[PDB]
């Protein structure tokens, strides 16, 4: 998993945010997009940012036009699913990306 | 007149605070599909101040 994208209609007649993480770099990009019918990963711009043995946890929510992500890391045991424990995430981001939010979907 | 300067006039719902939206589609006034083309209540939802 590298990426999401958030919008109403998604691309098209409407804005969406696109984010990409990129090995070292993580890259955030607001437009009007025109993206594939089957997004990847692998081998306009009205806003722009940059900078199993693992659990990444997200929390991505949209309130008065920010967009806030929070985030942890652990290693872990249990390869069925979330692992039954306890830790809290911390914020990254508090992004002024304006738009409105309705679908989504993950880059991988 | 400078017509530079556009405002919104129609929307379909009120913005949530501080949304931006610069979408151009045709507003659709009434009971009709309006499939992109300006007619009776077919409006496009931008204007100047000029
Ligand atoms: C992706 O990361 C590599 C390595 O830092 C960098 O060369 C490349 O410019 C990055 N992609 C973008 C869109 O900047
Ligand atoms: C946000 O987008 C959805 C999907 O198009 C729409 O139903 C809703 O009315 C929009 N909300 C606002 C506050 O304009």
């Amino acid at each position: 998993i590298r990426g999401w994208i958030f919008g109403t209609t998604l691309d098209s007649k409407t804005q969406s945010l696109l984010i990409v993480n990129n090995a070292t770099n993580v890259v955030i990009k607001v437009c009007e997009f025109q993206f594939c019918n089957d997004p990847f990963l692998g081998v306009n711009c009205t806003f722009e940012y940059v900078s199993f043995k693992n659990l990444r946890e997200f929390v991505f929510k949209n309130i008065d036009g920010y967009f806030k992500i929070y985030s942890k890391h652990t290693p872990i045991n249990l390869v069925r699913g979330l692992p039954q424990g306890f830790s809290a995430l911390e914020p990254l981001v508090d992004l002024p990306i304006g738009i409105n939010i309705t679908r989504f979907q993950t880059l991988l | 007149g400078n017509y530079n300067y556009l405002y919104r006039l129609f929307r379909k719902s009120n913005l949530k605070p501080f949304e931006r939206d610069i979408s151009t589609e045709i507003y659709q006034a009434g009971s009709t599909p309006c499939n992109g083309v300006k007619g009776f209540n077919c409006y496009f939802p931008l204007q100047s101040y000029g």
